[PDB]
């Protein structure tokens, strides 16, 4: 509007219309709140964007160089990361991860399987016919899918200490994805739901769609997702780390509950 | 950072619902204590700690005190709908009343209950990391008011020394009254009241029915009106400790400014925008009329004419969207005015506070909803004139012992009246005092 | 030759913030603090206010101090606020409460050692030393109390040394504190025994500025610290950058205070102009003097005319010639031969700085020691004397501990101090 | 004394906090063009005493003072800048050209299959927009590589 | 460390979405003003005809 | 030149699992033995601390001995308690009921002897055999008693090797232990004549480190065990790594023991800075030597301001200059002279190293030799005489079967000690 000229009126028309070119036309960087709004917007359509995940293998093993999903058995959510809540560390780049809901595959939660060249010294090593297929005992690495961005990521983990603890509740290790891999950090086991035939069923292939514990090799720490929530671009998600979570802390090692068993999702037949 | 309250007897705590039923719905804790979550900010706010704190399952519950001798007030709010929002501690009740005797509540019930009290203040205390001061509610006019704040009062002085000690205090209206022995318990509480406080705001009922019959257009006002005029002006003076501002105010800082002289610590309190909400969409409220405002004595919440004194300090808050230069624009006109005038000894007589947050609205509430307020205390040598009428009406009954039998039987030496009433001799002979202007030459 | 920045209390930070943002741009620090500039003009003098740490990125030599941490949040939390290293903000758990006994000794003594020890390891870091710069309020509490303390205590362990102060005082018409005189009594009586050069500004002045000169219609404090950021960093620009005549603090003393007591200066920037008006008028040297003596752009309330300039300096950023800068101060001193102290016979000192403030062609800080100032410090005493002879609001400072005989010795010595302005201005050679 | 019922209501109870927006620098000190001011970063002496033979022009008095342009002298801005593209700051990502001897960070398994299997279609239907992902190279790798010497 | 962490972030959350609703206000207003001179136009002109 | 480690009683054996962590982590060790590390560096030096089993597999030379089992079953449960040997954990079945005397004369002689055997084995199988090194508190039952009785022996077996301890000592503040002074005692009586070197940690020391240094708002164990084995597994590094200027555990001790009965000696370790602050300062020699001899990182309650050195040790990891070294000891020698003893020249040893912990660019580890000890031992004296003075708990120790005359020696033995340092102390060129 224009309003009655008593006043001012002249010199705050010229000012206004001077930030308003300013505002349209400049950059500004990180300043400008509407551009960044934008942006924040822009990057929760990319990061969403659907994936043709692969079909289940007809001998029914689990398969290295598929795309897949990772979800909780107790959050009932699939696992996902955020590339834009990174700060640099001492070690390189750490990228939170979370798990979250979603309504299928995506970007942000499919994963492949990349076999490790070393086994722990006692290894049965498994028939030339059975290369791509997952065996208990036997280290491997998640990764994300190429075209999510240029240098591909991994999982890792680090030992808790004074300068280390979880995201939320800081209580338990620390689990990020970083462009660090190929390294003793990033080394994972999986072992089997039952624990009295834990050891029987050892250096054999994994079913499709098994339940099973996921293991950090360099710290023999399971992977788990607690019930802590924190809000990030994407809304309300949980929190991941490595600990053992049991029924009575006066007994920490025994029987793990719900949320430190995991499973694999495959597309729809 | 924490501030705690102590609320005593019938019209404290009836004031301590409106101000926490305020200070619950500005921070948004529900009636049960907890609290709903935000989804457009990621993480809550620490700006409940002045008067909350939290429970490691999120509860909240209130740092604050109520004391009574009857049961029966304490009991509505025990069964009313903030049950669940208290600690039943912090309620302590007794079993019979100070039945308007200062010194039944002094010398023979309260020496009992206040030990009780004293180790619940003690326990909040342990559980503080920045404690500020006390704020005290009670009103003067009752027996267990005046005795039990009075002795409380001198317990706490002995046991936390340097804390500060605020008071808002209900005093006898000059004209309406309530009970017959108001006098005798009014100057017996302002005796111990003067070694034992460090501001004491005052209020009259009378006041704040003029302005809830003048400004707002109610025919039949009661309690629960003021009282929520009191929580809102009690809000305003606190509101710059808990939320962001271009010009904060430590709760010291109110003592520095508005006390010269340790005794002359008596201050009147007025407040701004109190409109309805059909008045207030036909005009602007800008911060020069606010500020016109709280000098007009219709606009105060005690019944004085500050034109027959000499204002000392003037301590304004403004909340809201104020900018300072229209602040100061304001403060220089008023400086211009020809019927405002201070000491000669008090050159630089204001100070000045702005907060952003606008104050808040209450769903069965009166006022209306205003984006600015303004709220003035300030030191003038006016409240003498409360004094002498207390005095002379003290004097009138005292001439021939009215009633005398009463405290006599209750504990009290005969001579306490004649102290009492010479130390408020003196006080009325310091405003004397500190009021005369030496600018004239020889 | 490195300077060392000293924040003190609200104000102090506020500014702060605002000046090493203006400083971080100049030298092209993104905000995250890594060097991002595109000449080595820029990257070769970095080292007068950041030290370098790894990996390319800067830190900011600055000790944040203030005994509530509101405002050290508030900065933290501000758009350039992760480049200052988090050892350097020190902190209490109370306020001043407006009272200089308070700042001075009770809450003072416990955390100067700590900040002593932050400005010696700053100090003993630098391979060559140059003064310290500190800003502060006189009229706030831990401004003041603790900001004089740190200044006594540094000069004693760095006397030989440069002290420069930049220093907010109580405006003429308006109060924010009641309790101003006395805080602003014991601070001058501090200053003008252990500070070497001291810069004043009133806030009327700057609202003065905003409303007349830019004609902003609701200006606020962040255009106020902005224009002090300006100018402070415009001093020392000499120092940072090549031209064609070289200065330094120390130059500038030499040549601004003719006897140790007289170290009290008045401030301006040249080119203020309205952004309807800017299209219409090219800057240049006439102009930027014209608006240079115009008291309409000087940041203290004191107006030259009433007074006589005892010593003035001009520090000129940018490409252009030494022929206009020394016949505009020729023609300035002969025209107005009257209001310039007559037994010194060249008033004015110039210099030039090839690189001029980002978006500007050019531009000017003025630097000038009038004796005009003396009205100000006669106001506060009379001020102080209304209110000590009747003892106002004393037993807080004497409840902290404080003597009576302070109270007298600075209002001695701020008598004396005027009394010494007045005799120089009515000095005649006889 | 009836307390409140539903969220909503609360939630109205309170306004929301006045906002002031301070005045940007640019509106109070720029002259030139608002949306593109010129940048003044040279000196009389490197804009007056060139090497005429060699080739550099020569500049008026009028060319002198009146000159809009950057000194040509950048190297250690060069130099900073290739050291933050290869932390991972640097806009023009002076990294990701080669790999250190003994510095992988990719199984080569993943480079021979998973890893040619790419559609650039689908990466360029997603990837338009005005967001770009980052890159983030392996410095954990770098420096493990050169903690691991004498 | 973690009470300051989450009040900065909190601080910096809701000043970037005060500024963001303060430009939409101002934006929707202008838009308001005018469809209401367009429709205005538009009825003159059907009046007449 | 290989180590043999013993972990004694609930300290000991909860220390010696982070330090098998640390040292496993070092070397690329796999919990289940396997070898992953990504140099030759890595491996060449494994044999000094891990013994290789068939097919690939290392396992730690270490021994764990404990009374009850309780602590020992919770580290073979943890997360990484299958590296060791399971003949190498010994137990008993009845406690040491907190007492030195049952733990040194009544359950001791029983488990000392499958303890040598378990000790001899290991030692006899190395082809050179370095000194032993010994893990245990001092105010315990266990660890005091059984660990000295089994020095006893491994001094009379093997007088010619090296014996080093780490030890754990009453904090000044708060006790754990009503009976901690006769434990400390006996056991400072038993080490004075035993042990070559002795390195002595109070946990009140560890809690100022986490709350002022690193800044840990609910510091635990696992911080304090981090903090130790850092510092132990930064001491043998030279023994493991290429470097400019190679040591070694009996050079160390060469250099840093005057006369015969002076080997206690405290602990520091330098580059300790919190995460948020670690992105702001880069790692150099003159902050590392600053810090390093400041009295706010040092590991025990004596401030080094109350007495003298006699000599000291500082072990550099990283790629370094030597200049600047060397430099900088003679530096802080020259500045700080009153606090170094007179007869000796020069009391630093200085030694570098290549390979730094991961994640740093630099680190050093400084052992000291001072007289300010003797400050804990005359407190622990105080706090001995007031107890047996009324026999405050003697009936346990003399139904043990100590004869009262050990008390009296071992206080005496104790006194001369102190008087010993009072004396070098305060010891003049003459
Ligand atoms: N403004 C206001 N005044 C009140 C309120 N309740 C009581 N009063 C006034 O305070 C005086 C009565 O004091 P009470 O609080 O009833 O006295 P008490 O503390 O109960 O003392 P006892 O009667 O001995 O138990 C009268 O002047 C009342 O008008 C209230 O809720 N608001
Ligand atoms: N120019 C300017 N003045 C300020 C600023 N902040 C506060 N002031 C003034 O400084 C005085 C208040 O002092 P303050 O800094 O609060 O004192 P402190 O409490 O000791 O830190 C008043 O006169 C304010 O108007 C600011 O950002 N700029
Ligand atoms: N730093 C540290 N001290 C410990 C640890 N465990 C116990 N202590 C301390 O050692 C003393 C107890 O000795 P303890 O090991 O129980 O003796 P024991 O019963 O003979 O094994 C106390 O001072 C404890 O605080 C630990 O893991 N770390
Ligand atoms: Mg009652």
């Amino acid at each position: 509007p224009r309003k009655a000229l008593l006043g001012n009126w002249f010199e705050e028309e010229a000012y206004m219309r001077d930030r308003k070119r300013l505002l349209d036309s400049c950059d500004r960087g990180v300043v400008d709140a509407a551009r960044e709004t934008q942006r924040i917007i822009a990057k929760v359509k990319h990061h969403n964007s659907a994936y043709p995940m692969a079909e289940p293998h007809e001998d029914g093993y689990l398969h290295f160089y598929a795309p897949l999903m990772l979800q909780n058995a107790a959050t009932l959510g699939f696992l996902s990361l955020d590339l834009e809540d990174r700060t640099l560390r001492p070690t390189g780049w750490h990228v939170a991860c979370s798990t979250a809901p979603a309504a299928g595959p995506a970007l942000r939660n499919c994963f492949v399987l990349v076999p490790a060249p070393t086994g722990p010294t006692d290894m049965i090593p498994a028939p030339p016919d059975e290369q791509d297929i997952v065996h208990y005992g036997q280290p491997f690495f998640i990764m994300t899918v190429p075209e999510l961005c240029d240098n591909p990521l991994s999982l890792l983990s680090e030992p808790k200490g004074p300068l280390s603890a979880s995201k939320v509740t800081g209580k338990h290790q620390d689990v990020f994805f970083s462009p660090d891999g190929a390294s003793a950090e990033a080394m994972w086991v999986a072992d089997f739901a039952n624990p009295d035939h834990r050891e029987d069923m050892r250096d054999l292939p994994i079913k499709a769609d098994a339940v099973l514990v996921i293991r950090h090799n360099h710290t023999n720490t399971p992977l788990a997702s607690s019930k802590a929530v924190f809000f990030n671009d994407f809304g309300p998600e949980n929190e991941v780390c490595c600990g053992r979570f049991v029924n009575n802390p006066g007994t920490p090692c025994g029987p793990m509950k719900d949320e430190n068993y995991w499973t694999f999702v495959h597309s729809e037949n | 950072r924490e501030a705690i309250c102590i609320h005593i007897g019938q019209a404290g705590c009836q004031v301590g619902n409106a101000c926490w039923e305020l200070f619950c719905l500005e921070h948004g804790i529900q009636p049960d204590g907890a609290m709903p979550s935000d989804k457009t900010i990621g993480v809550e706010d620490d700006a409940f700690n002045t008067f909350f704190s939290e429970t490691g399952a999120g509860k909240h519950v209130p740092r604050a005190v109520f004391l009574d001798l009857e049961p029966t007030v304490v009991d509505e709010v025990r069964t009313g709908t903030y049950r669940q929002l208290f600690h039943p501690e912090q309620l302590i009740s007794g079993k019979e009343d100070a039945a308007n005797n200062y010194a039944r509540g002094h010398y023979t019930i309260g020496k009992e209950i206040v030990d009780l009290c004293l180790d619940r203040i003690r326990k909040l205390a342990d559980n503080c990391t920045g404690l500020q001061g006390f704020l005290v509610y009670h009103a003067v006019g009752g027996g267990t008011g005046s005795g039990l704040g009075a002795l409380l009062l001198e317990r706490l002085s002995v046991d936390y020394g340097k804390k500060s000690k605020l008071g808002y205090t209900v005093y006898p209206s000059p004209q309406v009254s309530t009970a017959v022995v108001e006098p005798y318990n009014s100057v017996l509480s302002t005796h111990s009241l003067l070694e034992h406080t460090d501001v004491a705001a005052m209020l009259d009922n009378e006041a704040i029915y003029d302005l809830t019959r003048r400004n707002l257009d109610i025919e039949r006002p009661t309690y629960t009106n003021l009282n929520r005029l009191i929580g809102q002006v009690v809000s305003s003076l606190t509101a710059s400790l808990r939320f962001d501002g271009a010009l904060n105010v430590d709760l010291t800082e109110f003592q520095t400014n508005l006390v010269p002289y340790p005794r002359i610590h008596f201050v009147l309190t007025s407040y701004a925008p109190v409109i309805s909400a059909e008045k207030a969409y036909h005009e602007q409220l800008s911060v020069s009329e606010i500020s016109n405002a709280v000098f007009e004595p219709a606009s105060m919440m005690t019944k004085c004419d500050p034109r027959h004194g000499k204002y000392m300090a003037c301590c304004l808050m403004y909340r809201g969207d104020v900018v300072p230069k229209d602040v100061n624009a304001a403060v220089a006109t008023i400086k211009t005015k020809r019927t405002i005038q201070f000491v000669d000894w008090s050159p630089t007589g204001f100070k000045c506070g702005i907060n952003y947050q606008p104050p808040t609205v209450v769903p069965g509430g009166d006022l209306a909803k205003v984006q600015r307020a303004v709220c003035m205390i300030a030191n003038s040598t006016a409240i003498a004139e409360v004094f002498a009428r207390i005095d002379h009406k003290f004097d009138l009954m005292y001439s021939k012992r009215a009633f005398v039998h009463w405290y006599v039987g209750e504990g009290m030496e005969e001579g306490e009246f004649s102290e009492a009433r010479e130390d408020l001799a003196a006080l009325e002979k310091d405003y004397e005092e500190v009021g005369a202007e030496s600018a004239d030459m020889d | 030759r490195e300077i060392v920045c000293v924040q003190a209390g609200q104000c102090g930070n506020q500014i702060g913030s605002k000046f090493w943002e203006v400083i971080s741009d100049e030298h092209g620090v993104d905000p995250t603090g890594t060097y991002q500039g595109d000449s080595d003009l820029q990257l070769e003098r970095i080292n007068v206010y950041f030290d370098e740490a790894t990996g390319g990125r800067y830190v900011p030599r600055s000790v944040l101090i203030d005994l509530e941490p509101g405002t050290m949040d508030s900065v933290r939390a501000g758009p350039y606020g992760q480049i200052f290293r988090p050892d350097n903000f020190i902190f209490g758990q109370s306020g001043a409460g407006n009272n200089w006994a308070k700042g001075h000794y009770t809450e003072g003594a416990e955390l100067i050692d700590s900040v002593l020890d932050v400005c010696c390891k700053e100090a003993e870091s630098c391979d060559c030393l140059q003064g310290f710069q500190i800003c502060h309020s006189l009229g706030g509490g831990t401004g003041s109390g603790m900001g004089t303390l740190l200044i006594s205590k540094l000069r004693e362990q760095y006397p030989d040394r440069i002290m420069m102060t930049f220093s907010i005082i109580p405006s003429p018409k308006v109060s924010d504190t009641v309790v101003e005189p006395y805080n602003t009594t014991l601070s001058v009586h501090q200053l003008v025994e252990n500070s070497d050069e001291s810069m004043c500004i009133d806030n009327e002045a700057l609202y003065d500025i905003c409303f007349r000169t830019l004609k902003l219609t609701t200006p606020t404090f962040g255009d106020l610290n902005h224009l002090v950021s300006a100018v402070v960093s415009g001093v020392t620009c000499c120092l940072r950058f090549p031209g064609q005549l070289n200065s330094d603090l120390r130059k500038l003393a030499v040549n601004l205070v003719p006897f140790p007591r007289l170290h009290f200066f008045m401030m301006g920037f040249a080119p203020l102009t309205s952004r309807g008006s800017q299209q219409y008028r090219g800057l240049s040297v006439p102009e930027l003097t014209q608006q240079m003596f115009d008291a309409k752009n000087m940041m203290q309330a004191a107006d030259p005319r009433h007074g006589r300039y005892l010593t003035a300096s001009a520090l000129f950023r940018g490409r252009m010639s030494t022929k206009e800068v020394d016949e505009q101060m020729l023609n300035v001193q002969n025209k107005n031969s009257s209001y310039f102290i007559e037994w010194i016979p060249n008033n004015i000192k110039s210099s030039v700085c090839d690189i001029p403030p980002k978006g500007l062609k050019m531009a000017v800080t003025f630097i000038g020691n009038n004796t005009c100032i003396q009205e100000m410090f006669r106001r506060v005493g009379e001020q102080f004397t209304l209110m000590f002879r009747r003892k106002a609001f004393l037993h807080w400072y004497t409840g902290e501990g404080m003597d009576e005989m302070e109270f007298t010795e600075a209002e001695s010595n701020m008598n004396d101090l005027v009394s010494e302005y007045q005799q120089y201005q009515d000095a005649t050679i006889e | 004394f009836r307390g409140t019922k539903t969220d909503e209501e609360l939630a109205n109870a309170k306004p929301p906090s006045c906002f002031h927006e301070n005045a940007l620098p640019e509106l109070l000190f720029y002259h030139n063009e608002i949306t593109n001011p010129p940048k003044n970063l040279l000196t009389v002496n490197e804009l007056s005493y060139t090497n005429a033979k060699g080739g550099e022009e020569v500049n008026t008095l009028h060319d002198i003072l009146h000159k809009e342009g950057v000194s040509k002298k950048r190297d250690k801005t060069i130099a900073i800048r290739r050291e933050l593209g290869f932390i991972g700051y640097g806009a023009p990502h002076e990294g990701s050209l080669l790999a250190s001897k003994g510095a992988t960070a990719t199984p080569l398994d993943y480079t021979m299959r998973c890893g040619t299997t790419t559609d650039q279609n689908f990466l360029e239907s997603t990837r338009g927009g005005c967001y770009k992902p980052p890159v983030i190279p392996a410095i954990g790798r770098m420096q493990e590589k050169q903690r691991l010497l004498t | 460390m973690d009470a300051g962490d989450a009040r900065v972030e909190r601080l910096r959350r809701v000043n970037r979405y005060k500024a963001v609703q303060a430009e939409l206000a101002r934006e929707r207003e202008e838009a308001e003003f005018q469809a209401m001179r367009e429709r205005k136009i538009s009825a003159a002109a059907r009046d007449e005809a």
